RNA sequence: GUUAAGUCUGGUUUCCCUCCAGGGUAUCUAAGUUGA
């Protein structure tokens, strides 16, 4: 129904954090594609929905058309600020999901290893996922059921990987991580924010003035309003396996490998992490 | 499976048949007639009336006028002489299909799975271990007749025995669940 | 055969003036079934000048009359000053396309020439105050709808949208 | 008579071929098919498909360019190499919803140039959502096939 | 619970298609056709089977201690990546 | 330390007074909290001696034996041919589990002789017959569960689920 | 006739040597272990789209098909999976001028255009039911002729 | 020194699967001219 959606940015501001992330954007998603449309007398005639606020304003009259345009640029970063402060972490659920899974890898005789990380610059995972895709343009690795951003545990085991095949060859990495004709030996969870300072998502900006371009006849700024994972938030996950030897080149690997990027835009320092913990539990 | 246009009464799945099966049910109900005191005229007037409207394809249970079977067929239906009560009773309507469409939708309907096989002690595939399969679906109806000869243990064998076949186990894989089946009879069916 | 008619929804008075005929027959196509109004084609490319309303021809395809469908010649002094017209009625536009139709759709449709004085000015409407919905719900319809009065029991599921599934764009002028 | 989804894809892929004038609309469209099918997977047929419709950058004359391409086969595709190809990728999708008999071409049109039948639009999609996306992947997989074999990288 | 043409759709469109990638050791970039999804099965998601045996002794041990101190195992695939974990839960034991 | 019996449940009508203690504390091991009977025992190689009210070990895994777990004595009077025994509770098949159970059981267990005479033979037996259920219910449950019968309507649902719970296997003589 | 069998020796014949890198023979063997499973379970055309996409018929790749129809030192070029696609799709297109389902003629001037291309797969659609149920053993013994020769990668 | 006024731009491009496993094992048939 219509009316699920013109009362749709209310909701993420009243339930804040209790709300289905993924589908409240998908569904803003709609109204931020229809804004002219929207506006036209479809306020739904509230007084805490923001959509007629951009009808008090004024912004051009010599053309409705950029009038909707200027708004609508309004409009996306006002989404971005409201699901940056809305949206806050309550990371109870992920701390009982991860005693929980503990428990039962212990059951399992697993050798489990816990590691805490802590973003330190705001950081970008699954930027061509899709969650905000539809209004933004870039993305969040976004779990719409714990109804948070994660890190997937294939790109962690990737670059963990990664490093080891480094600084050991392409050889002992195949005896850790397996190949076409053996399994691993090392498995990984996803990892989940905790506990963040104040906020788990944050507003940011890209403005690419010269990226494919010819000379300065053509050169324009496009600037691309998106979200980020606030700085402070602590992921974790967990690192399991059923032999000994293993234990020893992800524990060494697990501080050096966070410092250098974990996520997208590593190179000009966005995805920079940092071990807060880690700890051991061996089964037997 | 069906996608039925024209229709807002919803079904998922539906019951398909095609006239030449129905030929090969009336051939086994004509000769055990004859060849028995049994008489089946209830379910033998059900097929002929069916067999009349060769032709065209028919549904019994239902007026959908249209739909699109198993994702690629589509097939314009007509009404059975306003309702002509159907032989199984599941409340999903019974679509009688020209053989040519039949035999693709019938084809359509089989399920086919690889299967794999894997070594003990390395969790990674067995050489040669990978295979496909074929099952014929769950809710599928097969047509048969158990047919005896005059004698004592005959008719012990006709009362007590087939008064308490229900479910049996047909086929092979019956460890990947397969080949549970019941027994209908015709007689305290129809 | 059969040649219908077509009439507004508006906020004035002028409708007993031409519509003459209930049904004309055994059935309609236009239909209060429980389910809502069905079959109500939309007109698209008219203006709504309607003190004594009578249709008036814009240019945008944004302005759009909407009403019912009656089955009867109105009044039978009148195609002078009437668009006359007979669609193969799958060129007609609807809302909630349920049935088939008569495979030819005469309509005749209340006009007003444009007489280009002024400029045209074209404004939206919804509809509201259940009375002023009431006053056309069983006035006029009654007068074209019979098999009511007897089974149509909650009209609320008519006066309830036809304050939001009908509009125009008005000119006042 | 009845057109299946591969017949459909490829009839709308040759209306649409025709009509992209320049290789980098084509090359645009390839991409918007590679990707616009998995986006309609994960985030819903309705967004997506006002996420297209807004990307089209309607509100020109692409708008009657892209109703003209419904009949006449003489049409072209007007705009930059990103706002054809998706308002290429919007005429497949109106071709399929037409042809399915889903919604009509004229509400469709009407919808997609009058600020008003919009939001109608969205509560009629709302209302047929089963009906589309029960089907439509398989018809915009055969899209993304035809797209990624008659048409090739940058 | 949903009448099944609406139900359908919906339990389809519930399952999480995940995109990964393999990444070129040198460019540092994505090899071409290194690209694909997966679905899976969110968490909590709820399955119902039965396991049956014919009569034996060894049928007897099986059911009555083995089946006991089973409740949990990895299903399917892609288990270094942590999924396939799983609870069974027996109607017997506790419905 | 909570001293327990295994008071088993066959349909003779032996079973209603065996056990000493009826409560206790507060605690048994057995729970009937709304939802039928919870945390009972069933044992193994064991089966049901409905003639001289027992149960006797046999030694097929295929014969088992059900009924409650609470806590008693043999009332000083008895046990000269009884199974006692102290288990860590992970060595218990208990069936329709609730919760845990703490540690170093002490079960008792209505035992038997080997009496090598007569052959056993045992055969499935059901607990069906309500009129066989009820004076268990008003002999076995009340005098151990003071609250059946004191906040509970769900008694019919114990009486189903002893339709559905409580099988066994006796000697068929 | 059996005389598929001998048409699927010619085609292997004419494959096997336009693959000039044992990398693209081995993947030329696993299509052929894949594709006929998938045009018996999936249908004809499905299997089609997917092989034509994954060909990259774009115009050069193209030509070497039409001179491999000709000329039997006509080699592919092209990425390991991108030639045995391409590879396969040359199958296909000999079995179905050989037999006669489509004339030569035509399917030569359809690899020259992508104007005609899109008519040659209108047509290979309108021809779907028959393709399906012959090429059915040639495609079988294509793949067992690729198991029997080729080098298991 | 003073007055007024902001204006322009508003995400693109790649990669969409790659390799291996494509059946293996057991059963391969058992049991059974007579009268004119």
């Amino acid at each position: 129904a219509i009316d699920f959606l013109v009362n749709i940015l209310e909701l993420i501001k009243e339930k804040q954090c209790n709300i289905n992330l993924f589908s409240a954007i998908s569904l803003t998603s709609i109204v931020y594609n229809n804004f002219g449309e929207f506006l036209s007398n479809n306020q739904s005639y509230s007084t805490n929905n923001p959509l007629l606020k951009y009808h008090i304003i004024i912004l051009n009259d010599k053309n409705k058309t950029k009038d909707v345009e200027e708004k609508r640029n309004i409009f996306k970063r006002e989404v971005a600020e409201l699901i940056s402060r809305n949206f806050k972490l309550d990371g109870e659920k992920v701390r009982n999901y991860f005693d929980s899974l503990k428990e039962v890898l212990k059951s399992l005789k697993y050798t489990i290893v816990d590691v805490e990380i802590t973003t330190r610059t705001r950081a970008l995972i699954g930027v061509s996922t899709s969650l905000g895709k539809l209004i933004f343009g870039s993305g969040i690795s976004f779990d719409p059921y714990m109804n948070l951003p994660y890190i997937p545990a294939s790109e962690i085991k990737g670059i963990v990987r990664s490093y080891i095949e480094g600084k050991l060859g392409e050889q002992e990495a195949e005896e850790i991580f397996g190949n076409e004709e053996r399994e691993g030996n090392v498995n990984f969870t996803d990892a989940y924010p905790t506990r963040s300072k104040d906020f788990l998502f944050v507003p940011d900006v890209i403005t690419p003035h010269y990226n494919g371009k010819k000379s300065e006849a053509d050169a324009e700024p496009r600037p691309v309003i998106h979200l980020t994972i606030a700085p402070k938030v602590t992921f974790r996950f967990l690192i399991y396996y059923k032999r000994e030897d293993v234990g020893k080149p992800i524990c060494d690997s697990m501080p050096i490998i966070l410092i250098r990027g974990l996520g997208a835009r590593s190179s000009v320092g966005y995805s920079l992490f940092e071990l807060r913990k880690i700890e051991v539990i061996k089964a037997a | 499976r069906i996608i039925e246009i024209d229709s807002a009464k919803p079904y998922v799945w539906v019951y398909v048949t095609t006239y030449e099966l129905l030929k090969k049910v009336k051939l086994y109900l004509d000769s055990i007639s004859q060849l028995s005191n049994a008489s089946f005229s209830n379910l033998k007037n059900k097929i002929d009336t069916i067999l009349a409207k060769e032709g065209k394809n028919i549904t019994l249970d239902s007026d959908l006028k249209s739909a699109i079977l198993n994702e690629d067929f589509y097939v314009e239906l007509e009404a059975l002489n306003n309702k002509i009560p159907s032989i199984i009773n599941a409340g999903v309507p019974l679509l009688v299909l020209e053989d040519s469409i039949g035999r693709e939708v019938i084809n359509r309907s089989l399920i086919r799975v690889r299967r794999i096989r894997i070594d003990r002690d390395k969790k990674v595939v067995e050489t040669g271990g990978l295979w496909s399969e074929e099952y014929v679906p769950m809710k599928t109806i097969f047509f048969s007749v158990l047919l005896g000869k005059e004698s004592k243990e005959s008719a012990i064998f006709a009362s007590c025995i087939l008064r308490n076949l229900r479910y049996v186990i047909l086929g092979g894989k019956e460890t990947i669940g397969k080949g549970i089946v019941e027994l209908r009879w015709v007689k305290d069916v129809i | 055969s059969t040649q219908r008619e077509y009439v507004f929804i508006p906020i004035t008075n002028s409708i007993t003036i031409d519509v003459k005929i209930t049904i004309g027959g055994s059935d309609h196509i236009t239909n209060i079934d429980e389910r809502g109004i069905h079959n109500v084609l939309v007109i698209t490319g008219y203006a709504v000048d309607e003190k004594n309303g009578r249709l008036v021809p814009t240019l945008d395809p944004c302005d759009y009359v909407k009403g019912i469908l009656v089955a009867g010649t109105p009044q039978q002094a009148q195609s002078n000053d009437f668009l006359t017209l007979k669609l193969p009625a799958n060129k007609l536009y609807l809302i909630r396309k349920k049935g088939n139709i008569s495979d030819d759709l005469k309509i005749y449709i209340p006009y007003s020439s444009p007489d280009a004085r002024n400029s045209m000015k074209t404004k939206p409407v919804s509809i509201s105050d259940d009375t002023i919905v009431n006053n056309i719900i069983k006035e006029v319809f009654d007068k074209i709808y019979n098999i009511t009065q007897k089974e149509k029991v909650k009209i609320e599921k008519v006066k309830e949208d036809i304050k939001e599934l009908f509009s125009y764009y008005a000119l006042e002028q | 008579l009845y057109e299946e989804d591969y017949k459909l894809a490829l009839e709308a892929f040759k209306k649409v071929f025709n009509a992209l004038t320049h290789y980098g609309a084509k090359q645009a469209f390839r991409s918007r098919a590679r990707d616009l099918v998995e986006e309609i997977y994960n985030s819903g047929f309705i967004p997506t498909f006002f996420y297209i419709i807004s990307k089209a950058e309607l509100n020109s004359d692409s708008l009657d360019s892209l109703i003209s391409l419904f009949s006449s086969d003489n049409a072209i595709l007007r705009g930059s190499d990103e706002n054809v190809s998706y308002s290429a990728y919007l005429f497949i999708i109106l071709y399929y919803l037409i042809k399915r008999g889903i919604i009509e071409q004229k509400f469709l049109i009407q919808a997609l140039r009058c600020e008003k039948t919009r939001l109608d639009l969205i509560d009629k999609l709302y209302n047929l959502a089963p009906i589309i996306s029960a089907k439509i992947r398989t018809y915009l997989l055969a899209i993304k096939r035809l797209s990624e074999a008659l048409i090739e990288a940058r």
